[PDB]
């Protein structure tokens, strides 16, 4: 699984300091070993569509 | 002319006299020799392994000194005959001493032990008891052996060309008598010999203090450039005032000085009160009489209003009782000594004490008033035998209609009841049943049978204790069992915290009770001149007549039941709003009489030192054949035991009094009903007893003589009252009747306040040993430098003399000479760690621990003589630092690079420059709980072990907690073995950490990333420019050396509160309150936990991080808001490292406050809040050094030029002290902070 | 591991690329 470039959220989502929101909190978090297992459950259901 | 060049020749000369064959070079850091004694040589003879040469090597190195091992010379300590070069004098004081001696005829229970003659081959029942007492009573433990003190005065008297009398009576003690005692230089606690007299160490400790007291005066008299002191008209010699005093004590110095200190203290209080023109120092402060924010004006004189008042009969009766107290101490010493002369200079002053004037603006009256306060400190640390006496409550005064006993008891019920209500408003309540076990850690148990058991038995009891005091006789301390002190912990808790604050309004018609009583802390927070400013301004006021009565033997009249019942009546009736909740099954009204029950404080058996009578021997064996018992209670080593008192009193008196006697079991020792000093309500209760008495004082004055003596203030502290009043008539008859009704109120309460102790004067104030006289500050210094309280172990020698120089800052602040306070430390810097090494070494090679050879197993330990100028080399370079030109300025590594660039210090710090990076390193040593722990701890201890262990071995900071409980378990075995056992471990460490020491070049001026020091100000330049007013500020504390007088003249006394206490120390105030947080963790502990994680994802993940410290949960609120505050407010993230501006003379000055910046500082605006402190703490030392040199007073300005290369070095070095490179990947702190985002755009 | 360090004065803008040595 390939992450995006880390500057694609720095110039546009946390670009203005002295403000937080829903998106500006979620960017500073890394997935655990079980949330990364549920990403694998998303991508299995997208390949076998119905 | 400098102290570093002239004074270092003297301390070298002391070593040139002490170890006489030593070639010493000043430019070497520390020279090493060794020496040994055959007390250990005889020991391994007894184990079978005999030695080759028993005393042949001792013959080799006595006076020829021709042998030396490994190239290291072997030099002997000097004998006692040569410490004064064999000099002799007339010494009329010494022939007074030798006729004042007496063998085998002393009273065995007595307070301060008299002159006993030592006769060899005497008995083992008297002389072993006298040797038992002097081993406990007369001990001179400390940091310096007393032998080199006697050599130090021998070298110091030659340079000043002045001979002290303490050396004159000592130089006659060396030619007729060989050796007074054998103090081992390793431990300083063993004195195993007395040769002619048992009181020989008291003879020296009162002589090694007697010599410094007149070197202090004679040096100070040339600093004021005056010949002699000046009592208000006539000339007076100060040394003759002490030589007339030293002869009188010399018969029996602990007893004479305790009864002669009362007219000497009374003389300085009532000196300049009766003269008609009175010069004061005009002060101005708030409308309350206790306001501390005072502003001083110039000196002025005013006509006295109370001129005809001192014709009264109150002072004429009070003066003849003090002239008697002179004469009874004289008559006790006219017969026991052969002398027919006494006190001829002081007696001419006491006959006319009131009417003679006293002017503080002349120095010739302030030195003399300070000197008489400092007279009494020659016989320091009076260690006294106390006897065990009972209550004897037949003398206890029964409540009566004619007496005020019941009215006192109903007044004090309404004061404990009022203290509980006014603590409810300050959120101080009772403790709850929920946190009952958690709140038990405030002290360093609870069983329903252990709480119901009594202590009025011979089998189980309470045991007393005792601890020493500076000049006074040894006062007792009570040790209560911890089972029945926790019921006193639960109900006196909202009184200990409530009277802990410092501020208060003291008005009599005010309804509140907290401002008028106050209990201070152990150490004086702040200065002494600063926080006693309310005492100064009321002796400068023409219309304040202060009354301060004194209770002699306060506990003997606190022994009465009237304060016992009336306190417990107010405890029960104020627990009525807490009557529903039960403490572990039973009510709160049942548990208050478990901490104040019958077998708790009412009637308890206490065991102290025993009663004992001196009898014959033939009648002893005729009775001891039936009662030879022991095992129940122990007997001292000189005394012969019997069973009961009733067989011990029938044979009591004898004309021969050969053998002693002691009752072990049948004694019935002591039963006491008196407020103990060990309880949680010691200082709370007896200060409230002064409040219930002092409120009855104002009533009878208002009801017999109304309209006179209105009361304006009420200050109650420990065993003292202080009424700030004003008198409405200057009458001889009316004032004589008002002053009579005050004593009739105390005597009808039960106490006996002496008319010589009671103070009724307009222009003098004493409060908690702070003497204020006529608007100025008359200081005393009872702190001493030879003796100590207990034996002191030098565990952190880097931090010991750094703490010892604090108690030398205070001494010169009370008038001791500044350069004599430098010579004492320069003597005391070489003779500390000289005997802290185990085994010998060979230089420039490895350090031998094991020997296994007959030669080097005789030369046991080494000597390490540091350079005397190791006082001035700054900290961080393995030596502690104090500045030579001024003692209050901390020599640091940024101050060393500055002090050599100043032209006025090239002569003083010329020999300092050669010893930097030359010095060796520093001896720097470093079940129940399942109930008494917070639920942060119990959940972490009752965890699955698969989850509890991962906080221990792999990860977790964990500075307090279970391992600190093991450190708390290491703190309770600390006192004998764990200090000794790790002392065997650090020595094997210190030999490796000395052999691997290379004196490293390229000193650095900087710190780590996450901290900063005072050396941060060396990034910028500093331009002394501008011009300020040369107005000499006025200040109350006269009597200072010119090295300290000129700092207070150019910079006034401070008028506001200092701001330099940063917000890192603002959260220390939160951690100062909790005693489960005060003694364990602080700001340097709590910022390392912030160093492990900053910028989390939620504040609910924030409050919980300090429950992982496992101490408290309430103060995580203050760590929730302040981290949210520093997420809002700008901060430099770093800490502040310092060791400066902490001594009590610097807190008095106007430095390191917000009004100090606005005149003496000009800094660029691109600086954060903890960077401007590092400039200002640099700026404080610069101006104090600018004033103590005589340099002109200018405005210090740090400058940043336009040199575009030098602008780049600042932006490169400000960056790395703000954000760390590698450690950002450790903390995972965000760089999107506002403060660290400015650093791109600050200086460019 | 394998991190490098040089003389930089940009406090924000170069440490963004310092995590590029980590990733």
């Amino acid at each position: 699984y390939i992450a995006p470039n880390p500057r694609i959220s720095s110039i546009t989502l946390t670009q203005r300091i002295t403000t937080t929101g829903p998106f500006a909190i979620l960017t500073g978090s890394t997935p655990t070993a079980q949330q990364l297992n549920d990403v694998r459950k998303i991508y299995l259901a997208l390949m076998f569509p119905g | 002319v400098a102290i570093t060049v002239q004074g270092a020749q003297l301390i070298k000369r002391v070593v040139e006299r002490f170890y006489p064959g030593i070639a010493f070079n000043i430019n070497e850091g520390a020279c090493y020799i060794y020496k040994f004694s055959d007390h250990i040589r005889r020991i391994r003879m007894k184990h079978g392994t005999k030695y080759r040469r028993q005393a042949e090597e001792i013959i080799r190195n006595i006076s020829l000194r021709k042998e030396r091992l490994y190239g290291i010379p072997v030099l002997d300590e000097v004998e006692w005959k040569y410490v004064f070069d064999g000099q002799t004098f007339q010494s009329y004081a010494f022939e007074v001493y030798v006729n004042s001696i007496l063998p085998w005829s002393e009273l065995d229970p007595e307070e301060e032990f008299l002159r006993n003659y030592r006769v060899s081959r005497e008995m083992t029942e008297v002389e072993k008891f006298i040797e038992f007492r002097a081993k406990n009573e007369m001990q001179i433990y400390g940091d310096i052996p007393i032998k080199v003190w006697c050599c130090f005065i021998n070298e110091l008297s030659a340079e000043l060309k002045h001979v002290p009398l303490g050396m004159q009576v000592m130089a006659d003690f060396v030619n007729r008598f060989d050796s007074p005692f054998h103090q081992g230089n390793r431990d300083l606690s063993n004195l195993e010999d007395f040769q002619v007299a048992y009181t020989t160490p008291l003879l020296f400790e009162m002589c090694c203090m007697e010599s410094i007291l007149e070197f202090n005066i004679k040096m100070r008299m040339r600093e004021e450039e005056i010949s002699a002191l000046e009592f208000g008209d006539m000339k007076v010699d100060p040394v003759g005032l002490l030589r007339e005093f030293f002869i009188l004590c010399l018969p029996h110095p602990k007893k004479i000085n305790n009864v002669l200190r009362a007219p000497y203290s009374w003389f300085v209080k009532m000196w300049g009160v009766g003269a008609d023109p009175i010069v004061v120092l005009q002060s101005t402060a708030g409308d309350d009489r206790n306001s501390k924010d005072v502003f001083y004006d110039k000196f002025r004189t005013e006509p006295n209003r109370y001129k005809a008042l001192f014709r009264s009969s109150f002072y004429n009766e009070s003066r003849r009782m003090n002239e008697e107290k002179i004469l009874e101490a004289v008559k006790y010493s006219q017969k026991l000594g052969s002398h027919d002369r006494r006190l001829p200079l002081f007696e001419k002053m006491l006959k006319t004490v009131y009417t003679t004037p006293f002017y503080p603006h002349k120095s010739s009256n302030m030195i003399l008033a300070s000197f008489l306060l400092s007279i009494q400190t020659i016989t320091g640390y009076g260690r006294a035998w106390v006897k065990n006496v009972s209550t004897e409550f037949d003398k206890q005064l029964k409540p009566n209609p004619s007496n005020l006993v019941q009215d006192v008891s109903d007044l004090t019920r309404e004061f404990f009841k009022q203290a509980y209500v006014e603590a409810k408003e300050r959120r101080e309540e009772i403790v709850k049943p929920e946190d009952l076990y958690t709140s038990m850690l405030r002290l360093a148990v609870f069983t329903d049978e252990e709480l119901h058991k009594k202590y009025n038995s011979v089998e189980l009891y309470q045991t007393k204790g005792s601890r020493d005091v500076p000049i006074k006789a040894t006062r007792t301390i009570y040790s209560i069992n911890l089972s029945v002190l926790v019921p006193q912990l639960i109900v006196t808790l909202p009184l200990n915290e409530y009277f802990s604050r410092v501020g208060g309004i003291t008005s009599p018609d005010y309804k509140k009770i907290g401002g008028k009583v106050i209990v201070g802390d152990l150490e004086a927070t702040g200065s002494r001149v600063m926080d006693a400013a309310d005492c100064f301004r009321n002796s400068a006021d023409r219309d304040i007549f202060t009354i301060a009565i004194d209770y002699s033997e306060y506990d003997t009249h606190l022994t009465r039941h009237n304060f016992r019942t009336g306190m417990l009546q107010g405890i029960r009736e104020a627990m009525a709003p807490y009557r529903d909740l039960r403490y572990e099954g039973y009510t709160l009204e049942q548990i208050i009489d478990f901490g104040y029950g019958e077998g708790r404080v009412a009637n308890t058996l206490w065991n102290g030192k025993r009663r004992l009578f001196k009898t014959t021997f033939d009648a002893y064996i005729r009775l001891d054949e039936s009662e030879r018992d022991k095992g129940s209670f122990k007997v001292p080593k000189g005394v012969l035991p019997v069973s009961s008192v009733d067989v011990a009193n029938r044979i009591a008196v004898d004309k021969g009094f050969d053998t002693l006697i002691a009752a072990t079991d049948g004694s019935d020792l002591a039963l006491i009903d008196t407020h103990l000093s060990g309880e949680n309500s010691t200082l709370i209760a007896n200060s409230m007893h002064n409040m219930a008495i002092g409120t009855l004082m104002q009533r009878e004055v208002g009801r017999e003589q109304p309209g006179v003596l209105t009361f304006l203030s009420e200050q109650y502290v420990g065993d003292d009252t202080l009424f700030y009043t004003k008198l409405h008539t200057t009458d001889t008859k009316v004032f004589d009747k008002v002053a009579a009704s005050i004593f009739d109120t105390v005597a009808k309460c039960g106490h006996e306040a002496s008319p010589s102790k009671t103070m009724m004067t307009p222009y003098s104030v004493e409060k908690t040993q702070t003497h204020a006289k006529q608007g100025c500050y008359v200081p005393q210094d009872r702190m001493m430098i030879i003796s100590s309280e207990r034996r002191k172990d030098i565990e952190d020698v880097q931090g010991y003399v750094r703490s010892q120089v604090q108690t030398m800052i205070t001494k010169v602040s009370r008038g001791f000479c500044h350069d004599l306070a430098q010579l004492i430390l320069m003597l005391k810097t070489t003779f500390i760690g000289a005997w802290k090494m185990k085994r010998t070494i060979k230089e420039d090679a490895m350090y031998r621990d094991r020997k296994f050879d007959s030669n080097d197993e005789d030369g046991f330990t080494l000597i390490q003589i540091r350079n005397p100028l190791a006082l001035y080399v700054p900290i961080g370079w393995n030596g502690y630092g104090a500045h030579p030109a001024a003692l209050n300025i901390v020599m640091t590594e940024e101050m060393y690079v500055d002090s050599i660039m100043i032209s006025k210090l090239d002569e003083i710090m010329a020999p300092i420059r050669r010893i930097v990076h030359d010095i060796p390193p520093c001896w720097n040593e470093t079940s129940f709980f399942s109930k008494m722990a917070r639920p942060a701890v119990q959940a972490a201890l009752s965890d699955p072990q698969i989850i509890n262990l991962v906080e221990e071995l792999p990860l977790g900071e964990f500075s307090p907690g279970r391992i600190s409980r093991t450190m708390m378990h290491s703190a309770l075995l600390k006192e004998s073995s764990a200090r000794t056992l790790l002392s065997s471990g650090y020595e094997l460490e210190y030999q490796k950490a000395l052999n691997s020491w290379i004196t490293q070049v390229s000193m650095r001026l900087g710190e780590e990333s996450g901290v900063i020091s005072t050396s941060y100000a060396k990034l910028f330049d500093v331009y002394f420019e501008g011009e300020l007013d040369g107005a000499p500020h006025m200040f109350p504390d006269q009597n200072l050396s010119p090295q300290f007088y000129i700092q207070k003249m150019m910079i006034g006394p401070r008028v506001s509160s200092r701001v330099r206490n940063s917000y890192v120390d603002r959260i220390d105030v939160i951690l100062r309150k909790d005693v489960v947080m005060r003694g364990f963790i602080t700001a340097n502990t709590i910022l390392n936990v912030i160093e492990k994680l900053g910028t989390n994802h939620s504040v609910g993940d924030l409050v919980t991080v300090f429950t992982l410290m496992n101490i408290e949960t309430r103060v995580a609120e203050e760590l929730a808001e302040y981290m949210t505050s520093e997420k809002i407010r700008f901060d430099a993230l770093k800490l502040l490292k310092k060791g400066i501006a902490g001594d009590e003379f610097t807190m008095s000055l106007n430095v390191a406050t917000q009004d100090f910046i606005d005149t003496y500082l000009a800094y660029p605006y691109q600086l954060t809040k903890t960077e401007v402190d590092a400039i200002s703490l640099y700026c404080t030392q610069m101006i104090m050094l600018r004033a103590a040199l005589g340099l002109p007073k200018k405005k210090m300005k740090i400058v940043v030029t336009d040199d575009a290369k030098k602008r780049y070095k600042i932006r490169l070095q400000r960056f790395r002290t703000h954000v760390p490179k590698i450690k950002v990947l450790k903390k995972l702190i965000d760089p999107n902070r506002m403060t660290v985002r400015n650093l791109e755009n600050q200086f460019v | 591991e394998g991190d490098v360090l040089s003389s930089d004065s940009g406090p924000l803008l170069s440490v963004f690329a310092l995590q590029e040595i980590m990733q």
